[PDB]
């Protein structure tokens, strides 16, 4: 449930990683792969799973693309998106639960290349509009 | 696991009242439709869309017996589910590529239908002897994911 | 997310269960003390934990009481349950985790009682209630 | 668990440039700011109010070095930690209450500051190895719960 404020946050923490989006996504994928192994599993038929592996990252810009799309829907991320939550819920059937861990290694990778502007109050924000990414995405599975 | 003889005699109890032909199939077949998200994995099954589907689809429900079946030897062997398993938690890794928290739905509903099963005699004791054995196996077969 | 179909199933499955739902409350919050002790921490000053204690029988009814107050409240579930999350997130603090533990404990009791009508199809939409009920809790956490 | 040497290498290497007297501090604070249920347990501490307040409060600062120290022993003893945090564990259950999913979070967070502290150094790998190691201090912390 994002308030104001959490939307304020997110948007002026985003403007300053803006250029470096497509650098944090094939490593914060490339994090969750190799330290959670489990992930693993709905990547099989790609070639190398390898943090810095061509698959990894250009994945990984896509989905951080995704994410930067969202900061500009968050008044309405269900509805925003819908499709996408379409697409991972019927031709995909990516267990939601995975939106979380995906999520922590987001955070993890910010910290390593903007621990300076990646603040507390950073945290807790971009914490909460990754797990209402995550319930929007979820939102259409059953 | 650390297990008592009496935890071992209430597992060996439960699954002696079980009838791997019914609750098998009700197991399998109500975790495709309360998490329709695992049907990903039975596509050579044909139609498993619609509950009405999935609870008529024969190879559901032989699959059902097949899962639960194998079950036997964790009941079995208490004292070293991680090792009899082992191979089966490799070819869910490797060549099933089945996310292993789906393990942790099935032993949630699977739970679910032996409660309606036994009903009041699945006390919470019993319930609190099967889920720390649920535990176990959930996380035996999970173990292999590399 | 509830659809309109997983509120005519919650609402057509309760009408046939609001008799024993202290029964039914009850039991659950005994089944979730007894078979998940780590939620035992939340309840150290009462005097007895086990299942049929007063304190667990008492709380059990409580509980069950304001789900069934949320089947008529499943339009608006966060706006509707807004007074009871602000109790758990500021005077209770209890972990958000802990509301699908209750929920999962709240599911092996009615199939108990309820084994014929608790159906795959009653199974799948409670379950999201039960959910969305958790959901509108969690809100005011953070 | 089973651990191989050069995980146990990993491990000592990474706690080698662990400062305990930052990271606790940060890492404490930040738990108590990201998922501020868990200020319930820190009432006597005075005001936990605030991030600010938070972040210049004393108590929590000095608590931080505590709990970061306690990872010393888990650091020294990659054997046997289930055995070596028991009696903490009991503690934690019997007389502090605290919810065993708090010592979760509070793992995903401190890896999280070792991050920002380390930078690149922290690799995939390491994080990789840092994650199995995470998961049994977790685990060993909640063994105690009855
Ligand atoms: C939670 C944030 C996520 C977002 C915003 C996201 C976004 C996307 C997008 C935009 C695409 C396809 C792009 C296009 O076709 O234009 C995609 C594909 C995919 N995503 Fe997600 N995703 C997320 C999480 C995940 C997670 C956690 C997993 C796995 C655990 C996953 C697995 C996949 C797979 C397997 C594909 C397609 C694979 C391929 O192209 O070979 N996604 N995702
Ligand atoms: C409760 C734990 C489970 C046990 C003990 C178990 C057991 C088995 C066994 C004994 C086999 C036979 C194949 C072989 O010998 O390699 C098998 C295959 C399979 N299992 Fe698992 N299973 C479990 C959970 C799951 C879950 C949760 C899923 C899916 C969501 C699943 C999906 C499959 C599939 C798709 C196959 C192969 C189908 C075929 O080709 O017939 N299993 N399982
Ligand atoms: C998710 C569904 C839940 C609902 C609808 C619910 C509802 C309530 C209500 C209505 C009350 C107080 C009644 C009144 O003052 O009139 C209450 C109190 C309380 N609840 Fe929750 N609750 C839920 C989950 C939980 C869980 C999962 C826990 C612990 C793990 C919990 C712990 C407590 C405690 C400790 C109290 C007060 C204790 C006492 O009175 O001594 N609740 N809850
Ligand atoms: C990462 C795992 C943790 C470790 C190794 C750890 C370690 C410790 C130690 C060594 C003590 C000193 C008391 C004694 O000797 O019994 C302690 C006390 C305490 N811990 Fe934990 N802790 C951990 C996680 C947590 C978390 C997550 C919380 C709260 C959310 C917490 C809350 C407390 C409190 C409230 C006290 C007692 C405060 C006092 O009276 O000074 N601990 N902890």
């Amino acid at each position: 449930s994002l308030t104001a404020k959490d939307k304020s946050v997110v948007k002026a923490f985003w403007g300053k990683i803006s250029g470096k989006a497509d650098v944090v996504g094939a490593e914060a994928l490339g994090r969750m792969l190799t330290a959670y192994p489990q992930t693993k599993t709905y990547f099989s038929h790609w070639a190398d799973l390898s943090p810095g592996s061509g698959p990894v990252k250009k994945h990984g810009g896509i989905i951080m693309g995704a994410i930067g799309k969202a900061v500009g829907l968050m008044d309405d991320l269900v509805g925003g998106m819908s499709a996408l939550s379409d697409l991972h819920a019927f031709k995909l059937r990516v267990d939601p639960g995975n939106f979380k861990i995906l999520s922590h290694n987001i955070l993890v990778t910010l910290a390593i290349h903007f621990p300076s502007d990646f603040t507390p109050e950073v945290h807790i924000a971009v914490d909460k509009f990754l797990a209402a990414v995550s319930a929007a995405l979820a939102d259409k599975y059953r | 696991v650390e297990w008592t003889d009496a935890e071992k005699s209430t597992i060996s109890a439960v699954w002696g009242k079980v009838n791997i032909d019914e609750i098998g199939p009700l197991a399998l077949a109500r975790v495709l439709i309360v998490y329709p998200w695992t049907q990903r994995y039975f596509g050579s099954f044909g139609n498993v869309s619609t509950p009405a589907a999935i609870m008529g689809n024969p190879k559901v429900a032989a699959h059902g017996k097949v899962v639960c079946g194998a079950l036997d030897k964790a009941v079995k062997n208490m004292g070293n589910i991680l090792a009899t398993y082992k191979s089966l938690s490799e070819t869910h890794a490797n060549k099933l590529f089945v996310d292993p928290d789906n393990f942790r739905v099935l032993a949630d509903v699977l739970t679910i239908v032996i409660a309606a099963k036994f009903g009041a005699s699945f006390t919470p004791e019993i319930q609190a002897t099967w889920q720390k054995f649920m535990k176990v196996v959930v996380a035996a077969m999970g173990s292999r994911y590399f």
